């Protein structure tokens, strides 16, 4: 290989020094941005099909802790900062730190239902 | 009337200073004073059932609490309020309790055990929230009470002495399990418990522990085949690092609402069969203990909006007063001194 090796090393430091500038912002999904928004589906049935039976389970104890227990049961870190904000109420962003670059925000209040909302509409 | 200047601005508002009721204007109790203690009851309408027992037989403990203040209440109607469970009745004490407050560090006692109340029960606190001691507007105390000889009730002063902050959760290790004593079924019944090796933090209300039920011990439903303590391991092995005190007794726990605001009805399909169904069961050595009774929390927790409806009834009250005795009705037995108010419609 000579052209597929100068591809592939360039990928893996070009990669590496983004993921340790941002920490995020590193596109490694491989799928089309036409239909990057397939990641979520395309996953293992093992992970989807106990996903969706948590998120459409509704014994669960509060939204917070339904939008934890789907969260963890995709295995997908979660990682919440404090937007500066003029508001009383603190403005909460939440970063899910996988692969496909993705970030939700909203009151704290409203943070765990939109994670609901937003795993609800992708997970299918 | 006839000027121009304000036809564009028809539909602005304007600020005003809300201003409390003169009872709650410098009720701050003081040493050397004679000061009054209203009980506050609370009653079930709802049946008690799977869904409801931890709710109904809680609030129909007799350890209550009482509102502390220099000036006499006034009397004030019954109230009602909407748990998940269904309708609350609240009422106030026409008879108030009184007692005299003998030195500054009774009453400091008194203050920390009402500001714990809301930074860590019912977690209003804010970071630029201060304790104050001016005896300014708004300034009424909140004290547990307990029952005294016989029917007299008093202040329940190791309460206040043991519990001046919540102590916080931490997760003991192995070697922690192994120095701790073991775990007694009867400092765990009636008890509130929060799990410290999950993110869920958040504290419960154990209803009764369960003495015959140990690990090894397969599971109630679904996974029947599956015992306690081997779930246990294969869902928090990395969490909890293994577990001593094995042969152990058992806790069952119920969950505890954080809604504050009880005014409007929360309605739903709160399927009782199967919330009941998921009958939650822990590992007392797994699970943190604060030695604060829920019979106290439970009521502690529809505090703020009892505070709320009280601070607006007194208002009412003093338009009431106000307008039957500029009306020259007031000397009426309806109006008079034998005022008897009627429940909130």
């Amino acid at each position: 290989e000579s052209m597929e090796e100068l591809e592939a090393l360039r990928r893996k430091k070009f990669t590496t020094y983004w993921e340790l500038k941002e920490a995020g912002s590193v596109d490694h999904t491989g799928m089309r941005l036409c239909d990057r928004h397939n990641y979520f589906k395309n996953f293992y049935p093992t992970l989807k099909k106990e996903a969706i039976e948590a998120i459409n389970s509704d014994e669960y104890e509060s939204s917070k802790d339904k939008a934890m227990d789907v969260m963890s049961s995709l295995k997908i870190t979660p990682k919440i900062s404090e937007v500066e904000s003029s508001s009383l109420v603190p403005l909460l962003s939440v970063e899910l730190n996988c692969a496909f670059d993705v970030v939700l925000m909203a009151k704290e209040t409203d943070i765990y239902d939109h994670i609901i909302d937003y795993f609800r509409t992708m997970l299918i | 009337v006839t000027a121009t200047v304000n036809k564009a601005d028809k539909s602005k508002d304007r600020t005003y200073k809300t201003e409390c009721p003169l009872e709650f204007y410098d009720a701050l109790p003081r040493v050397g004073e004679i000061c009054y203690a209203y009980e506050i009851f609370l009653e079930p309408q709802f049946e008690s059932c799977e869904y409801t027992e931890h709710m109904y037989l809680n609030l129909q403990t007799p350890r209550n609490y009482a509102i502390l203040l220099r000036n006499k209440l006034p009397r004030l109607a019954e109230m009602p309020l909407f748990s998940n469970q269904g309708k609350l009745h609240v009422r106030v004490a026409n008879a108030p309790l009184e007692v005299i407050i003998q030195n500054s560090e009774q009453l400091e006692l008194l203050h920390q055990f009402h500001g714990m109340v809301f930074r860590d029960i019912l977690k209003i606190w804010h970071p630029f929230f201060v304790l104050d001691r001016r005896s300014k507007e708004n300034s009424y105390l909140v004290v547990p009470l307990i029952l005294g000889a016989g029917e007299q009730k008093c202040f329940d002063w190791e309460l206040m002495t043991n519990f001046r902050r919540l102590p916080q959760s931490h997760g003991s290790n192995v070697q922690q399990r192994e120095q701790q004593p073991a775990p007694r079924p009867e400092d765990f019944e009636g008890k509130i418990v929060t799990q410290w090796y999950a993110n869920y933090d958040k504290p419960m209300l154990v209803t009764k522990v369960h003495r015959e039920l140990t690990p090894l011990s397969y599971m109630e439903k679904n996974q029947q085949d599956k015992t306690y303590y081997e779930f246990t391991m294969s869902k928090y092995g990395n969490r909890i690092g293994d577990v001593v005190h094995k042969d152990k007794f058992m806790i069952e726990v119920r969950d505890l609402t954080e809604q504050l605001t009880f005014y409007v009805h929360n309605r739903g399909k709160f399927n009782a069969k199967s919330k009941a169904k998921m009958k939650v069961i822990l590992i007392p050595e797994l699970c943190f203990n604060f030695n604060f009774p829920g019979d106290l929390w439970l009521k502690l927790i529809f505090l703020p909006s009892i505070l709320n409806r009280m601070y607006f009834l007194l208002h009412a009250e003093a338009l009431r007063k106000r307008f039957n005795t500029y009306l020259n009705l007031h000397l009426l037995p309806f109006n008079g001194t034998d005022y008897m108010p009627r429940p909130l419609e």
